[PDB]
DNA sequence: GCAGACACTACGAGTACATA
DNA sequence: TTTATGTACTCGTAGTGTCTGC
């Protein structure tokens, strides 16, 4: 018997949580415990950090014995998840000292497994925890409104500066064919709350950002219908999209002011 | 608002007077673009002594600052034509030139329906500047150039700087070949002499020789050189001229003959020579154009006079000299030239193939400099080898 | 992680055109230029270190102190200076309105245009042919050889020289009355000699003499830099008396940790540059040094084949 | 609170009238008067002359307090002009002596409001005084229909040679891959009379156009249902798209005969 | 003397897509029986074959056999042109050096008609070599383009093999592997997506990934593809059309 | 809902230079 | 018709994904 045994229900979801930070990223490794899949890598540029976690509630049976490493190429990985269907349900499969794992495409409205093994790699990152816990702004706002406005805001310039006031969330994007300014102002959806904003102002934040990254930070816009902004000074803005068991939380590194 | 323009611009010439030097040109264009009409009822078929009834484009080449575009844009506009000046600005592939002035060869403007007694109002001159700034060679926009020329139904006027690019080979013959040269010291006097005037500077009329020979002609620098001279100081005199000639020496790149010639003087290798003009010079000379410098030393290393013996040792000791160094730099350009492509070579080059071999056979020559037969040498011979190697395959 | 304090470098930059010190017709002229407004395309050239950059910015801000954030472009080769890039950027700029002062342009700034396409260059000739009375082009390259002859030919060519001594003994003065340290005029003599005319490099060896030692002395001076490579080599090969030169090289460039390359290139650029001896002995010894340039590139690096090189380099100096 | 706050009520509206030319020209002057707002543009090949006017009944809100130039480039405005939602309200804001202008979407919503400042380019383009004349021929079909046609026969040649004589128009097109022509006949719809063609016979007509010309007029298709297009021997073509207060008249001028 | 009058322009739309990439030039050797057709890719190891009869036609005439080489670029031109509701029409001459191409609406209110000239090509040589095929599946088109697309994707050699009523391809590369096995399901409800093979002789054969790919390019033509395998016959990857089919002759890679 | 229409990143092929 | 790898640039190309509206 393997001793990694996930299994995955509607197994788009994995495809969707790889897509999240298959461009940012193209390396990563899974520690695999008995708590659920966890993940964290940094990009070549050393700006933004992508740390992840699938509960056990996401798999519809997840037994890991001892901890496991998965050192991973994520252009592979995510061209393996791109060959299947939706409807089929993805199964990873890896033996004790893994050199590879098996991934399962199985459906019982027809018989077709497809079974795809994807090599392994020695990343060999011991990274470290995360240790900020303390932010000045913590804003929750739609993933579909804060993707809209980083797009077409990253047309003009390539900072973009996000300030926060007293209930005003405000995007400026001074470039060289313009500039712009996005105001928007916390309200409570009674209709549908989960078009909603929330803020919780304690300190002025004024942080720029680099466009490139912000767009990839949206891309994973489609994982979750929420996100959830975490602003301070001296420390990395916090972009978490929230999961069925776990998360898929960003970190980025403001720019320098002079 | 004036007096915040360019020298170059405000004092730019208004009508076919003004343009300075090169008459002969500009009348002979102009007498082109005045005669098109009954050339294009005649389908180009009879021409006249100039023979411009049979040139259905022309193109203009010579150095830069001499009004190439200044003189074309006088004759377009004077004659009621309107103009339409193209750039390497603007991408000139074979994509957006199909898609660019394609449709405009055989069409008419709009402008000058409104703009309108004028008879050549409704009709277009092209003028694209800059073609030499297309450096795209196969399928770069120049064959899409050759097949405008060979069919437009407007005029086509092209401008560039000079002829001897191998990119610039396919108007060898289907477009005219009207050419500017330097303009006369006594226009170009006359012309700073009304800008002195103008510009309340002292301009002295013996100084300005040397700032025309010190610019190689390029009068829109010299305009310039005056203006940023009149700045902080508006006279000038014998006593400055000196250091504004080695202070704005035009230092142009030589042309591949001027490099031999200058290379094959036996006056830069005396004592006096060597401390005026240093070895790091000559090293600079063969960099102009390392490419055509090795082979143009060789062809005609022998066939000058030399001057620089030494006591004792003949012409053809010198030259068996020179050729050993000719042979060993072979060397060095084939291992530069090699899979491991060691570039770092490059300055030893310098040295053992134009330096050291001109360094025993200079002196006066026998005849004007010769160029690279190596080059149609080699074509004859590989055409040549492309037959051998086919008859070898058809005699199996 | 400790904090880092402002490089000298950049701590005494110079933000006026009298502060820099250097070829006084040049910066005259460029405070003319400042006092007038009227600034015409400019193509300043020279080696690197001697002020070039530091020039134009402060004439930049002087022409435009209130409008520098909107009316100065700059750009370098940190950018994407292509011709997409220059033709977008560069248009959009040069037809931006911006209601400057009456007698100040626009100016657009490009550092090191030397590693610039050659295509690039041909679309800004047109560009600066067609917008010049609202916007003025300002180059800053080490060579303008790489600057096509059409932009040469519309520009105004500014040629900058390597400072004197005095000058960058007057700057170094300056510099030391500024912040406090104690110095031998020894070690400012060092200082200058290890510069030689790169006024960038005399600030960095003084900032990390300092830092090293607190007293500007000649045995500090020659502790943090050591003596240059072009000198040792130039007195190997000057140098009769074949041992010696043996021993000048197996002392101070073998032992010290220089590779054999780096022995060969500057040995190649010391005799091109020589001009003590005549011109047949320097090509002579060009023709050896080239021979052992292949050798080591082919692979055979060791300390004979420069022992090698120096035999045959002394067997032509004493005439066979 | 300034000096112009033409307002248009429907965002799209002014995003489609700015992409119906967006290809063939960048660079277009927006003369500001009272009346409304007229623009006219040449093209880089000075064969296409993109006149436009919008009346003041196009507009919301529009007050314009004195007469202006309002140079912008089109690639600039249509990256802005990107930004906002079909419930937005362009709110066009300039200035006294403008070096940029204020493009405010407003929305219903009060909670979202986006502003966004266009810096205007100088452009020196002199004024052309069209003048009214009669053509040998109008005709006027739908936009949709024209637009098929004209793809149609562009993928068969650079060139078409329109012709209308005894009641026909006779779209046909020759290239080197083959030769092309669509046959069409005026009627009217009592169902839907939009899908009808119409056409007054004066003069005969023989005029040719480019592709790539009538591809970058067609491209403005949607702003209007039909087209109403004007040939004259002696003139040029006048492709003219009705908006609901306006206009955007193309001037093509024909090739050599 | 050729009348070929559709009553769709989209079934020669789709057609002409299916074979785009596997060649550009192509002799129609038109018949009275329908139109057939022979091409061989230039690196001379694709074969595609097209056979439409007269059933699918609406009208059809062709007195005199006239094999007509023409170019596939203006083809998908004018039948990009095309569109629903048209009734293309075929039309040649006796010696038609330029064909014609009529799109007839419904409505009288446009009528377009069109030409485009005959190119030299010549005749291909017709091998009919037909050996028997060890092995035969069918399985739908949009099953075998998802699976040799994501093959395709792992690796440059998609490898089939046929033993026990389980297809295994199987594509082995450097990122990974990948094996797709295909048991024999049979559909009741809907007959048309189902995979039954008939195992003769087993066999193991490997293809390259590009022809594979390329011949992908005809799935709009029948929503279930035949394929027929033998050990040293080229493989035949059929395409059923309504009256003919439109078949792939590629010689297996070891 | 499906098919188009768009802008988008991505891949392929060709020119050019290679030390001051 | 020449060099002969690696690099950088430039272009047009084919897919790829997202938004409009029949
Ligand atoms: N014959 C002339 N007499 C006086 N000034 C002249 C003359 N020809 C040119 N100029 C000056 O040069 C300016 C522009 O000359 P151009 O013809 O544009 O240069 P060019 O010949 O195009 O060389 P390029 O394009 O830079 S390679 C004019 O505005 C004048 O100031
Ligand atoms: N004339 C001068 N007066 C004062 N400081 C100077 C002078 N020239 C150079 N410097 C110093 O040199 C530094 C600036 O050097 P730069 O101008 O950036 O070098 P550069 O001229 O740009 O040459 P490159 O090509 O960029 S390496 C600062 O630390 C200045 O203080
Ligand atoms: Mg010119
Ligand atoms: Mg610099």
């Amino acid at each position: 018997a393997s001793m990694l045994e996930a299994k995955f229900e509607e197994a788009s979801l994995f495809k969707r949580i790889i897509d999240g930070f298959k461009d940012c990223v193209q390396l990563v490794n899974f520690q695999c415990k008995e708590d659920g899949i966890i993940a964290q890598a940094v990009d070549d540029s050393r700006v933004l950090l992508v740390s992840l976690e699938i509960g056990v509630e996401a798999f519809q049976e997840y037994r890991c014995d001892h901890p496991v490493t998965l050192g991973m190429d994520l252009t592979s990985l995510s061209k393996i998840l791109r060959c299947g269907n939706n409807t089929d349900t993805l199964t990873l499969i890896a033996d004790n000292t893994p050199d590879s794992i098996i991934l399962l495409f199985e459906d019982t409205k027809k018989d077709r497994i497809a079974e795809y093994s994807l090599k392994l790699m020695d990343i060999d990152a011991d990274f470290l925890k995360i240790e900020e816990l303390q932010y000045d702004s913590t804003l929750s706002l739609p993933s579909s409104e804060f993707s809209k406005i980083v797009r077409d805001l990253s047309q003009l310039s390539d900072s973009i500066n996000i300030m926060i006031t007293k209930e005003t969330i405000k995007f400026v994007a001074d470039g060289d064919i313009g500039s712009g300014s996005v105001i928007i102002k916390p309200f409570v959806d009674m209709e549908h709350p989960e078009t909603s904003i929330k803020l919780e102002m304690d300190q002025p934040v004024d942080l720029t950002f680099g466009a490139k990254y912000l767009l990839d930070i949206i891309k994973g816009s489609s994982l979750s219908d929420r996100v959830g902004i975490r602003l301070s000074s001296e420390a990395p803005a916090l972009f978490q999209f929230d999961l069925k068991s776990g998360f898929l939380q960003f970190f980025l590194a403001p720019k320098f002011n002079d | 608002r004036e007096e915040d323009k360019l020298w170059t611009v405000k004092y730019a010439p208004t009508n076919l007077q003004q343009v300075c030097g090169n008459k002969g040109s500009v009348m002979k264009l102009k007498n082109w673009l005045a005669n098109w009409e009954n050339s294009k009822k005649n389908s180009f078929k009879h021409a006249g002594k100039d023979g411009s009834g049979v040139f259905r484009a022309a193109m203009l080449y010579g150095p830069p600052g001499i009004g190439k575009t200044t003189a074309a844009h006088l004759v377009a506009q004077e004659l009621g034509y309107d103009i339409l000046e193209q750039n390497a600005s603007d991408v000139r592939s074979k994509t957006l030139l199909n898609a660019g002035v394609k449709n405009a060869l055989d069409n008419m403007s709009v402008v000058g329906y409104f703009k309108h007694q004028n008879l050549n109002g409704k009709h277009f001159v092209i003028i694209m500047d800059e073609v030499d700034g297309m450096s795209g060679g196969d399928r770069g926009g120049v064959g899409q150039l050759a097949q405008f020329c060979r069919k437009t139904s407007t005029p086509l006027i092209l401008i560039c700087n000079e002829r001897n690019l191998p990119k610039m080979r396919p108007f060898d013959r289907v477009c005219l070949d009207i050419q500017f040269r330097r303009p006369d010291a006594n226009s170009i006097k006359s012309r700073l002499m009304t800008i002195a005037i103008r510009e309340k500077f002292k301009l002295d009329p013996n100084v300005i020789d040397r700032l025309i020979q010190t610019t190689r002609g390029d009068i829109r620098q010299v305009i310039n050189l005056l203006s940023t001279i009149s700045t902080t100081t508006k006279t000038i005199n014998h006593e400055n001229i000196n250091e504004i000639s080695k202070a704005w020496e035009k230092n142009i790149a030589l042309k591949p003959f001027d490099i031999a010639h200058k290379m094959l003087d036996g006056q830069i290798y005396s004592d006096i020579g060597s401390r005026n003009f240093t070895l790091n010079d000559k090293i600079a000379l063969y960099f102009d154009d390392f490419d055509f410098t090795p082979l143009m030393i060789q062809e005609n290393y022998l066939s000058t006079r030399p001057s620089v013996l030494k006591p004792g040792q003949s012409h053809l000791e010198a030259v068996a000299e020179a050729a050993n160094c000719i042979s060993l730099g072979d060397i060095v350009e084939k291992k530069i030239r090699s899979s491991e492509q060691l570039w770092s070579l490059l300055p030893l080059h310098a040295v053992l193939s134009s330096v050291y071999p001109a360094s025993k056979v200079a002196g006066h020559m026998a005849g004007r400099i010769n160029f690279t037969a190596w080059l149609g040498q080699n074509s004859k011979s590989a055409k040549y080898y492309r037959l051998l190697q086919e008859i070898h395959y058809h005699t199996r | 992680t400790l904090s880092l304090q402002l490089p000298w470098v950049e701590k005494y930059r110079p933000q006026v055109l009298s502060d820099i010190v250097g070829n006084k017709e040049t910066i005259d002229r460029l405070q003319q230029i400042a006092k007038d407004g009227n600034m015409p395309h400019m193509i300043i050239s020279g080696m690197p270190g001697i002020g070039k950059t530091t020039s134009v910015h402060c004439l930049a801000h002087e022409l435009l102190g209130r409008s520098y954030a909107d009316g100065v472009l700059e750009l370098n080769a940190s950018d994407d200076r292509g011709i997409d890039v220059v033709r977008n950027q560069i248009k959009h700029f040069a037809q931006k309105k911006l209601h400057l002062p009456p007698g100040k342009h626009k100016i657009v700034i490009l550092d090191e245009a030397d590693s610039m396409t050659a295509g690039a260059q041909q679309a800004l000739r047109r560009t600066m042919e067609l917008y010049s009375n609202s916007t003025r082009f300002a180059f800053a390259c080490n060579q303008s050889n790489k600057i096509i002859e059409p932009l040469q030919s519309r520009c105004a060519i500014l040629r900058y020289s390597k400072l004197s001594d005095e000058d960058v003994l007057k700057r170094l003065l300056q510099i030391i009355k500024l912040e406090d340290v104690k110095y031998t005029n020894d070690g400012l003599e060092a200082i200058i000699f290890t510069a030689e005319g790169d006024m960038r490099q005399a600030i960095n060896n003084l900032q990390s003499t300092v830092a090293g030692h607190g007293l500007v002395n000649a045995d500090n001076v020659f502790k943090i830099v050591d003596s240059p490579h072009p000198l040792i080599v130039k007195k190997m090969l000057l140098a009769s008396n074949l041992e010696d030169s043996i021993q000048i090289l197996r002392t101070d460039l073998w032992k010290k940790g220089y590779s054999s390359i780096d022995i060969v290139t500057t040995s190649f650029r010391v005799t091109k540059n020589l001009a003590q001896v005549k011109e047949s002995v320097r090509l002579e010894m060009i023709k050896e040094i080239g021979l052992t340039h292949m050798r080591i590139l082919e692979g055979v690096g060791t300390y004979l084949q420069l022992a090698s090189m120096l035999a045959k380099i002394h067997k032509l100096n004493n005439k066979a």
